[PDB]
């Protein structure tokens, strides 16, 4: 009841301009500040079904965003209230991923796609060091300002991590899920997200995602098609899964990962680091400081600032 | 700012409960009237000290922009309860909450009925006043808390078991009885904490081979004509709560 309020401006201070977000991920505004102009993106906090007050969630996504302050991240302004609800703030990067690549006007050269990656991992590498998993890597979720800066978005579904942990297994989408999760792994780490990268990286060439799942069977057994059956020789101890006996797939697939990736990835180093981000061990698959240290970001083409 | 959240002599002076009639001394005994009942109602959630010290520092600093005649200390508090517990990882259901601070401030009247207009309207006062505290913050919900720093500088003094404990109970108390969470940071007051926990159990860390107090280790701008103004400060309001210097005292 007209409250003083000096640390929340209201969110009329901001002039709505459309709509960037409809249907499951909420509803997104691009507003433009009403003195200085300065771009930005609005995000009403949902109070659909909460009878506990202020989302739990949206205090773990808000506490997160105020702690990642990073090139390769989105930066959350400050939080506005109406003439009670909830609006988020942001840095508006007009571009994202995934339109980019369903968009055969837009061409990536070698050398931009090299800094795509590097922007990716930097990025990646910052939140892991900082106690953060994003658990939700995919293309839709990576944005590109207009000076060409990638930025990491939506760390709705993002959680804390520490060092037998008990997380949340329904996270990442079904395309971008790592086997870990997909054979009901609740003790999982940074290399979730750094599976999720790999099927960005291979993205980049082939303009679609490459394990396009179903169902949750569908997508193990896709996953074996393409990185090798799921053997306790290849994956040292994955006999302890629940899941692992129940799992009713292929057997007897081997790692088609560079020979089906091999026509639209022409870089010998990119199918490299392609290779050992698709890793089916998560303790064997390679990490966010040894991938920017690849041979991949230090050979001909460099990486070059991005323009198209 | 860095420098929000923190205060001078003269900025506490004119608080938002000063500007409405409140007398300085009468501010404290607020304070310190909204913590225990946070402590009271935690104690009786069954949620970590770490989860009460993060509502007791909402309350510090909602009072710092709110004023106690609009909003009463019973009423902020288990709202204040209610979302530290969320944002500390310990959440307790809002009917929970509402349990529990009846019997805490009404023990002799019974709950309302769950289905009854009385008690659907303080489930809403709850959520609105749960609202406002994240407005009154900013939404800065992340604390620094001075038992992150006491466990820190305790290990290396090589203080035994009973004087590490007696700087947590410093620590614990002086956001139950003092503002200093207020205007001093969580490495200065940690300092204060251990420095009067030695004075009280007549532990003298010796000076280091450099030359270097143990303080310095910690945080440069501590000084010891700070410390033992602090230490001052602190003990008396702790000579004047009862049954509190009792727990670290030396029957022996
Ligand atoms: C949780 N939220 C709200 C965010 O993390 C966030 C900060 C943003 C800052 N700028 C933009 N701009 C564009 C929206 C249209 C899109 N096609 C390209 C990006 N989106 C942001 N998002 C979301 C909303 C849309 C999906 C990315």
């Amino acid at each position: 009841d007209s409250v003083e309020c000096p640390f929340c401006d209201e969110v009329s201070k901001y002039e709505k301009l459309a709509k960037i977000g409809q249907g499951t991920f909420g509803e997104v505004f691009k507003a433009r500040h009403r003195k200085t102009g300065q771009k930005v993106a609005l995000k009403k906090v949902l109070m659909e079904n909460e009878k506990e007050g202020f989302p739990i969630t949206a205090l773990r996504e808000i506490k997160i965003l105020q702690l990642l302050k990073h090139e390769n991240v989105v930066n959350l302004i400050e939080i506005c209230r109406t003439k009670a609800s909830i609006y988020l703030v942001f840095d508006f990067c007009e571009h994202d991923l995934a339109g980019l690549l369903s968009n055969v006007l837009v061409k990536f050269t070698l050398s931009e796609i090299k800094r795509v990656m590097q922007m990716l991992l930097n990025g990646l590498y910052y939140i892991h060091r900082n106690k953060i998993l994003h658990r939700d890597m995919k293309a839709a979720n990576v944005l590109i300002t207009r000076d060409g800066v990638l930025k990491l978005a939506d760390f709705g579904l993002a959680r804390a991590f520490s060092l037998p942990n008990r997380y949340t297994n329904r996270v990442v989408t079904l395309w971008y899920r790592p086997p870990e999760l997909l054979l009901g792994e609740r003790d999982y780490g940074p290399p979730i997200d750094l599976w999720g990268a790999g099927c960005i990286m291979a993205e980049m060439w082939t303009r679609s995602p490459i394990m396009q799942g179903n169902t949750e069977q569908h997508q193990l057994a896709l996953i074996s098609q393409l990185c090798g059956s799921i053997t306790p020789e290849v994956w040292p101890n994955v006999d302890n899964y629940e899941l692992y006996e129940k799992l009713e797939l292929v057997k007897g697939q081997k790692r088609k990962v560079k020979d089906r990736l091999k026509a639209y990835v022409r870089d010998p180093y990119a199918l490299d680091l392609i290779d050992k981000l698709l890793v089916l061990d998560p303790a064997q698959r390679i990490d966010s400081d040894d991938a920017l240290n690849h041979d991949f970001f230090w050979s001909d083409p460099m990486p070059s600032d991005l323009k198209g | 700012n860095n420098k929000r959240w923190y205060f001078t002599r003269e900025q506490l002076e004119n608080s938002p409960s000063r500007r409405f009639g409140v007398d300085p001394d009468k501010e404290l005994s607020y304070r310190q009237q909204a913590a225990n009942l946070l402590q009271d109602m935690g104690q009786r959630l069954n949620v970590s000290q770490l989860t009460i010290n993060t509502a007791i520092v909402y309350m510090h600093r909602f009072y710092m922009i709110q004023s106690f005649t609009r909003f009463p200390g019973n009423s902020v508090a288990p709202a204040a309860l209610f979302l530290a517990a969320k944002v500390e990882g310990q959440p307790k259901k809002l009917e929970h909450v509402i349990k529990v601070a009846h019997t805490c401030l009404h023990p002799q009247e019974s709950l309302p009925d769950t289905r009854s207009e009385a008690y659907l309207q303080q489930v809403q006062d709850l959520v609105i006043l749960e609202s406002i505290i994240l407005q009154t913050l900013g939404f800065e919900l992340t604390i620094d808390h001075p038992h992150t720093h006491v466990v820190k500088c305790t290990q290396l003094v090589r203080a035994s078991k009973d004087l590490a404990q007696t700087s947590y109970f410093m620590a614990t108390n002086s956001l139950h009885l003092t503002t200093f969470s207020l205007q001093y940071t969580p490495p200065v007051v940690a300092c204060v904490c251990i420095h009067l926990a030695c004075k009280w159990s007549n532990w003298e860390i010796p000076v280091s081979t450099d030359g270097k107090h143990w303080w310095e280790y910690v945080d440069a701008t501590v000084t010891l004509e700070l410390l033992d103004e602090l230490t001052h400060e602190l003990l008396q309001i702790l000579e004047k709560t009862p049954n509190r210097l009792k727990r670290i005292w030396n029957w022996r």
